[PDB]
């Protein structure tokens, strides 16, 4: 699916993210929780505060999973096997929620990489997040 | 929709700093790059093959300027969106035959463009207000 | 919706031969087999792991009988669906937090069950009328 | 994606279809045209009659493509390469239309195989038609 030019734009974009991955993933979860409130029902045990601790740690863990998905961009069904067994069997997340977070991730990158977010990078990152969302629902 | 008056102050306050020409054609051009099947609806606009000729096509710029004309009319009429977009829902759902999912896509693309032009000025409550606006315009064009 | 009176005769004439108990629980059980994420909403119904224990779960059959109760109320009130399903759109969108895409899925599953119980009696105009009904019920629960 | 039990149900179901593939694909296109009328805009050169000739021949050609997708159930991106270049580049079909036809295909099978259409066969054929719809949009 992903062309090597798209993998160039994805690896370049997360390369420009770098060490701010926990802040961007925490930002994206705050955007999903505050704009799309039904996803708050998947987290009945967190404190979903505007700058909380479990939202920031879970944002760091989501973005570490996305970084390992970037480094395994052609090995996604095997590098995301425990997560796809987590989100599909144990948590049973509706797949359209994986669209919503994907959108918020793009908004986060568009709010924090205003030079690197060209429409080729937007299209490549949208293919990437739709591919990660495809792997995370692939046990359905 | 039903924006709280603080969210009306964030929608209005952020929308008062929106350049029309860049945000409109940039949003429509990012539809035609990110979601290429939408390019079957704009077959008269000349070249839409390469993304740089999508983002430099003058008809995409002027037509996107019309699209932000419609979003501006949607922000001056937040209560009567079903009344405002009736001609445009007739035009998109009776003449053009656009599947309403696509409207949602353009709305999300517009929100990305807003983040791309405002950064830290585009907070999660401002985005939540604009997702209420975007879903209001998309549901208003869905008739 | 706006069914033509021939399509009202096909909706009413076909729905008068619908067994309640088989079609309701069969439709909901085919949600829980075909679309397994919907099983997160029915965590109190005991076993929903294997498809035979989905299609033999008594709570799925009784709850599906309630669902065809609501579709029957939707067919007696084809003009006032927004008025009829207001309590159920409040229950599904405020208490249960169901993303409205799922309602569309159940509607399509119901149509499959109708074909599975009528065969050549379920023509493309009858199906077109039931897709208008199904989209009316799904959009009526979308509030 | 498709388990060997799902491939068993798909190959068994199209095995029970057999020679009626042109009638079932023509039936499914008549259901998509009559119930979901915007898909009629993809066919501006056909006679979309209730039992026409180009609708029946195109139904036979769609169902021959589906039968070659059944016989190549684990070789779908290479056995459906010309069609995925057709529907994505040349025709530019909205992917949600590939959902609609998939639905009508199930309805057609449910209207014509009332014994073989168990919920495991319904789930397997839904995974199959979502996989064929995934291949036919994979050049996006
Ligand atoms: C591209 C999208 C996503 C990625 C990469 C991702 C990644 C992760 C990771 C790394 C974990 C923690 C696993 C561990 O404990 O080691 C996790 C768990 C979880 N995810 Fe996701 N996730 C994604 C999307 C979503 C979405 C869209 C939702 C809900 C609407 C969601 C809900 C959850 C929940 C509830 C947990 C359980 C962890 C807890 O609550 O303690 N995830 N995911
Ligand atoms: C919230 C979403 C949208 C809004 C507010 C909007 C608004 C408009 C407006 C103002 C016009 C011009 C009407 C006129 O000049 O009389 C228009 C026309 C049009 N729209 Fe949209 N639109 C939206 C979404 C879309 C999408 C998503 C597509 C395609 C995938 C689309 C395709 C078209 C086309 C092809 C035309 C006609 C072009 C022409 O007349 O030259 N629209 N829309
Ligand atoms: C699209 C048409 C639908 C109709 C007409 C419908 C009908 C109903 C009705 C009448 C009730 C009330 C039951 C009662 O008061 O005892 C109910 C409850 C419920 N519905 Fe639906 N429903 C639909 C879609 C869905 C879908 C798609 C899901 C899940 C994916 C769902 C999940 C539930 C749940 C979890 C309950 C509560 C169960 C309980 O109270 O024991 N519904 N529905
Ligand atoms: C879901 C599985 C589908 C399959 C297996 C399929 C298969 C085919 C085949 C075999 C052809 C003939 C091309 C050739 O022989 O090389 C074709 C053409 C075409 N298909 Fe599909 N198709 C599917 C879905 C759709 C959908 C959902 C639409 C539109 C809403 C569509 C629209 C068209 C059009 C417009 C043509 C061109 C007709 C012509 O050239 O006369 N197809 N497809």
């Amino acid at each position: 699916v992903l062309s090597p030019a798209d993998k160039t734009n994805v690896k370049a974009a997360w390369g420009k993210v770098g060490a701010h991955a926990g802040e961007y993933g925490a930002e994206a979860l705050e955007r999903m929780f505050l704009s799309f409130p039904t996803t708050k029902t998947y987290f009945p045990h967190f404190d979903l505060s505007h700058g909380s601790a479990q939202v920031k740690g879970h944002g760091k863990k989501v973005a570490d999973a996305l970084t390992n998905a970037v480094a395994h961009v052609d090995d996604m069904p095997n590098a995301l096997s425990a997560l796809s067994d987590l989100h599909a069997h144990k948590l049973r997340v509706d797949p359209v929620n994986f669209k919503l977070l994907s959108h918020c991730l793009l908004v986060t990158l568009a709010a924090h990489l205003p030079a690197e977010f060209t429409p080729a990078v937007h299209a490549s990152l949208d293919k990437f997040l739709a591919s990660v969302s495809t792997v995370l629902t692939s046990k359905y | 929709v039903h924006l709280t008056p603080e969210e009306k102050s964030a929608v209005t306050a952020l929308w008062g700093k929106v350049n029309v020409d860049e945000v409109g054609g940039e949003a429509l051009g990012r539809l035609l790059v990110v979601y290429p099947w939408t390019q079957r609806f704009f077959e008269s606009f000349g070249d839409l093959s390469t993304p740089d000729a999508v983002m430099g096509n003058p008809k995409v710029k002027a037509h996107g300027k019309k699209v932000l004309g419609a979003f501006s009319d949607g922000l001056a009429h937040l209560d009567n969106l079903k009344g405002t977009f009736a001609t445009l829902s007739e035009l998109h759902c009776d003449k053009l035959h656009v599947d309403p999912e696509n409207f949602r896509l353009l709305g999300n693309v517009l929100v990305c463009v807003l983040a791309h032009h405002f950064g830290k000025e585009f907070t999660p409550p401002v985005q939540a207000a604009y997702q209420k606006v975007v879903a209001g315009v998309a549901n208003a064009l869905a008739h």
